[PDB]
């Protein structure tokens, strides 16, 4: 939870022997793998992207091994829904910082052809493909929040902050590259009231601010292919992942649980002048107290 | 038209394939689905020829378009695709029935090594057979080579036969020309370098040397081979992995540029060897010694691009003796004469340059330094794979051709950017000196910043 | 058959130079097309830090001869090939002697024209793997570093070849896979979407089909 991951890692590695279940077995290994996964990339320094590709992958080998064996931890009773689409949405955001930084070495690594934007057709076709995978993970956070609705505060901000860092790094790929001329957006954000309800979020925050405080100051300089702006878009990726991942308490403990039977008439013929007739209903379940943390009075059934 | 040709076709098309069927040739050639199938087998079997096959498909779309006609005017009397048709009637009607592989194979073995054996059962199986390896298919090449292989019979145990036991044979001294002119032929068509390597070390050893119509010819595909063709020679002969049989395939080689040369230097004006021949490569050659030579530019270029290679590992007689006669010491180059205007003509080009300079052979380097235009020492700086210390020697001519006449080099000079940044990139991977010309070139550019 | 080692396309990918200079120069003349590409053409970048890389690319390959080759094949006019090509593709919708015997130029047009043409074949199917769609570059031994390094700048220069179609051509090609694996270590960072390409494609092993 407060991002010691080395020290975790030690700890459930020694656990792995003690348990009974295989379950728990699987859960408790990948528990290990994930802790090992994130302190690979405390190993990072800014300004030394060789060491951001090699730190990215060896992060990303061990939070694959985690991933498999959290899959193999759901069971019919307790599916680890919540823990696998979040660390699903972890391997795409360092899949895609991985091709970021590999696109922006790619500027150096591969020049533009004999064409007298344009000019810099596959690195801005990189970009652009670049831009539209960040978008995406930013809408799968979002939809991964919406079905969170058990969650606690603080998860939902967690996954909340991923996003918004997800969207970032969007941003900034957009108005460094691609629109620079008209995402002409002044940065004015009361930010003196940004109370910080952590010290992950507190850094998230800080180094959100820096990302863009420094594309602001970079809006219109330079053509937009320069090497500054793949300076710039690694740093934010540096420091986006020097802040490590901070685990909470919906992925380790489930509370205010609830679900829905959805009961409904039931391969069935109908006569085509005599439109079906549908009734749906459902009862809402609940773990112990209904309303711990959010109160449920709609359903907002859509049918298609 | 197209039920007439359906109609003919059942006669030979679904007979068997027998010669006798479709009066042998003549019929066989007439019936659309008899034609269309050889028509196929010889249009199966470079640009020119390209050119050609084109143009028989042009006359078989106009055939075509004939017999279409023909159809129309057919309809046309009778109230008084069809190519599509007739090709799958063609394909599916069913002929051939047989060849079954080992009776023929052992039919054969009775023609070349039994007592049936004589002249024309040799000669006429090669004039079928052999042909086949100059066709363009590769497939063509690997089925001819592993038939005779297979039929017939330390180094390339598989084309061990043409290297043993077909020298040796009774059947070679006279059907000699035939073989080798098609093997020569097939030279340019033959990729593999063990392939390549067996055919030179063949026509090395046993060629009609006596000969000066054979040995010319030879030696101008020889030097078609090694001059026109590099790559095949680039992996023949790669630098990183040499092999002893690359030593001796060059070994062969030199020997045959060595006895062509010699022949040449013996060859006296006033012979029937001067000839005003078709051919524009004849280059009247003379030595500073006195002896007169007629033979080809690329052949030239053949000798000396044979000699860039370095020594062979196991040989040394030939390769200096060669190396002597073409570049001497302390002596001048020979006047070469071009035939068709009896003027000087050049002899190393830039791309022969290159490999001069390219090549340790030391005395070859020198004899290509000497007397370099500007406009050619900017060529060969420009351009990568030389050694450092050739690099640095080259540094310094150019060093002495600035101090001297710097007024033609700055005038020919289209950019000074980037030919500064790759000396200074050439100076400091451990060559010492041209220093000048990149102080002369910082001169109107100093360093800047990026 | 040899194919980029794993320490050459990590060290191109992340373009370090410095481990760059202790790479054997057999492995090297598969990633060299790229090399000199870079070495050679408009940086793009302007860095102090790029310029001295650049200046340590330009001293690695100047000891091979080969890239003399590539040159020739650099400094053609590439207008000529993209109009000839695509005026072709409107059209429509012994080569390794020809190989021996021609200019760049024309060694770019007959390849190009190639490649363009199964990749046509493969886009009208279904993906029923058409896998005789030609063997004559990709069979002999001679013409194998020569088209490679070729295919990596037409693939490259005319950029209007996309890289994924580029990967799947060369999957219904004979000796296709060692191209492939040459191409994305010239092209390092598409390895991820060339991937991604060759895994939309089939189902399942379909009884261990070719």
């Amino acid at each position: 939870r407060m991002g010691n991951h080395d020290m975790a890692k030690e700890l459930y590695q020694s656990l792995l022997t003690q348990v009974a279940s295989e379950h728990f077995y699987f859960w408790l290994n990948s528990l290990k793998e994930f802790s090992h996964a994130e302190q690979c990339l405390t190993g990072l320094q800014e300004e030394n992207y060789s060491s951001a590709l090699s730190c990215i992958a060896e992060s990303l080998k061990f939070y694959h091994k985690g991933i498999a064996s959290l899959t193999a931890a759901s069971t019919p009773l307790n599916p680890l829904s919540f823990q696998c689409e979040f660390v699903k949405l972890r391997i795409d955001l360092l899949q895609a910082f991985s091709q970021l930084i590999c696109t922006c070495n790619s500027l150096k690594t591969s020049p533009p052809p004999a064409i007298a934007l344009q000019r810099c057709g596959r690195i801005s076709n990189q970009m652009k493909q670049s831009m539209e995978e960040f978008r995406s993970l930013a809408s799968r956070y979002g939809d991964l929040y919406q079905a969170s609705f058990d969650a606690d505060s603080a998860t939902l901000r967690n996954v909340e902050l991923q996003q918004q860092s997800c969207l970032l790094i969007s941003h900034a790929i957009e108005a460094l590259i691609l629109d620079p001329e008209s995402a002409s957006f002044q940065e004015y954000g009361s930010t003196g009231t940004a109370h910080a309800d952590s010290e992950y979020e507190r850094r998230m925050m800080s180094v959100y601010n820096h990302v863009l405080e420094e594309v602001e100051s970079l809006n219109r300089k330079y053509t937009p292919v320069s090497y500054m702006h793949t300076a710039c878009l690694c740093n934010a990726i540096i420091a986006l992942l020097k802040v490590p991942l901070s685990f909470q308490r919906y992925f380790f403990q489930k509370l205010q649980s609830t679900s829905i039977k959805l009961a409904l008439s039931p391969p069935i013929a109908v006569q085509n002048n005599q439109q079906l007739a549908l009734k749906v209903e459902g009862v809402v379940q609940h773990g112990s107290k209904p309303g711990l943390f959010r109160k449920i009075q709609s359903v907002c059934l859509n049918v298609s | 038209i197209s039920t007439l040709y359906w109609k003919a076709w059942p006669l030979l098309l679904v007979v068997a394939a027998f010669n006798p069927e479709n009066i042998g040739l003549a019929a066989w050639e007439e019936y659309p689905t008899l034609k269309m199938l050889m028509e196929m087998v010889m249009t199966n079997n470079t640009l020119t020829d390209e050119e050609t096959r084109t143009e028989m498909l042009n006359r078989e779309l106009q055939t075509a378009q004939r017999e279409k006609q023909e159809i129309l005017a057919f309809e046309g009397h009778l109230a008084a695709h069809i190519l599509d048709q007739v090709k799958s009637l063609n394909q599916s009607l069913r002929l051939g029935h047989l060849l079954k592989q080992r009776q023929l194979l052992g039919r054969l073995q009775d023609l070349l090594l039994g007592p049936k054996a004589d002249e024309q059962t040799t000669c006429e199986v090669l004039d079928y057979f052999l042909r086949r390896l100059g066709s363009s298919q590769v497939a063509s090449r690997v089925l001819a080579m592993k038939g005779l292989s297979l039929v017939l019979s330390d180094v390339l145990q598989g084309y061990q036969w043409l290297l043993r036991d077909l020298p040796r044979l009774p059947l070679f001294d006279s059907v000699r020309s035939t073989t080798a002119l098609a093997l020569q032929q097939a030279i340019h068509m033959e990729t593999d370098p063990q392939t390549i390597s067996a055919y030179l070390i063949y026509l090395s050893q046993h060629t009609p040397v006596e000969e000066q119509a054979q040995h010319s010819d030879l030696a101008l595909d020889v030097a078609r081979l090694v001059v026109e063709r590099s790559t095949i020679m680039s992996h023949l002969f790669s630098k990183l992995s040499p092999s002893a049989a690359s030593d001796a395939v060059l070994s062969a080689l030199l020997s045959i540029f060595s006895r062509y040369v010699r022949r040449m230097r013996q060859s006296k004006e006033g012979e029937e060897v001067y000839s005003w021949s078709e051919s524009q490569d004849q280059v009247f050659l003379r030595w500073s010694s006195g002896e007169t030579a007629t033979m080809h530019i690329l052949v030239v270029h053949a000798m000396v691009i044979l000699l860039t290679l370095g020594p062979p590992r196991a040989d040394d007689s030939e390769f200096q003796a060669l190396l002597d006669i073409w570049f001497p010491e302390e002596k001048p180059l020979p006047t070469a004469f071009l035939v068709d205007t009896s003027e000087e003509a050049l002899l190393l080009p830039d791309w022969l340059k290159l490999r001069m300079i390219r090549s340790e052979v030391l005395r070859l380097v020198d004899a290509a330094l000497q007397d370099l235009e500007p406009q050619q020492l900017l060529l060969f700086v420009q351009s990568f794979g030389i050694p450092v210390s050739s690099m640095s020697k080259l540094l310094q001519f150019l060093d002495q051709a600035v101090a001297h006449d710097p007024q033609t080099l700055e005038q020919n000079i289209m950019d000074k950017n980037y030919m500064a940044h790759l000396v200074e990139v050439q100076h400091e991977r451990g060559a010492s000196g041209g220093q000048t010309f990149h102080s002369l070139l910082t001169a109107s550019l100093p360093p800047r910043r990026d | 058959l040899q194919f980029v080692s794993p320490f050459a396309f990590e060290a191109m990918q992340k373009v370090d130079v410095v481990c760059l200079a202790s790479l054997s120069d057999p492995e090297l003349r598969l990633l060299l097309p790229c090399l000199v590409r870079m070495a050679l053409c408009a940086p793009a970048d302007q860095s102090q830090s790029w310029a001295q890389d650049k200046k340590l690319i330009l001293r690695l390959l100047s000891g091979v001869e080969a890239v003399n080759s590539i040159v020739a094949l650099l400094s053609v006019d590439f207008h000529a090939l993209e109009q000839d090509a695509s005026k072709e593709q409107q059209l429509r919708h012994g080569l390794t002697l020809e190989f021996e015997h021609s200019d760049s130029p024309r060694r770019l047009r007959l390849v190009l024209s190639e490649l363009l043409a199964i990749m046509n074949k493969v886009s009208e199917s279904n993906g029923e793997f058409f896998f005789k769609s030609s063997e004559l570059f990709e069979s002999p031994v001679y013409l194998e570093e020569a088209a490679d390094v070729l295919c990596i700048l037409q693939a490259e220069l005319p950029s209007l070849l996309p890289i994924v179609d580029v990967a799947e051509a060369l999957l219904h090609v004979r000796n296709g896979a060692w191209f492939l694996c040459l191409l994305v270590a010239n092209v390092p960072d598409s390895f991820n979407e060339v991937c991604r390409g060759l895994i939309k494609n089939g189902e399942r092993q379909d009884e261990e089909s070719l």
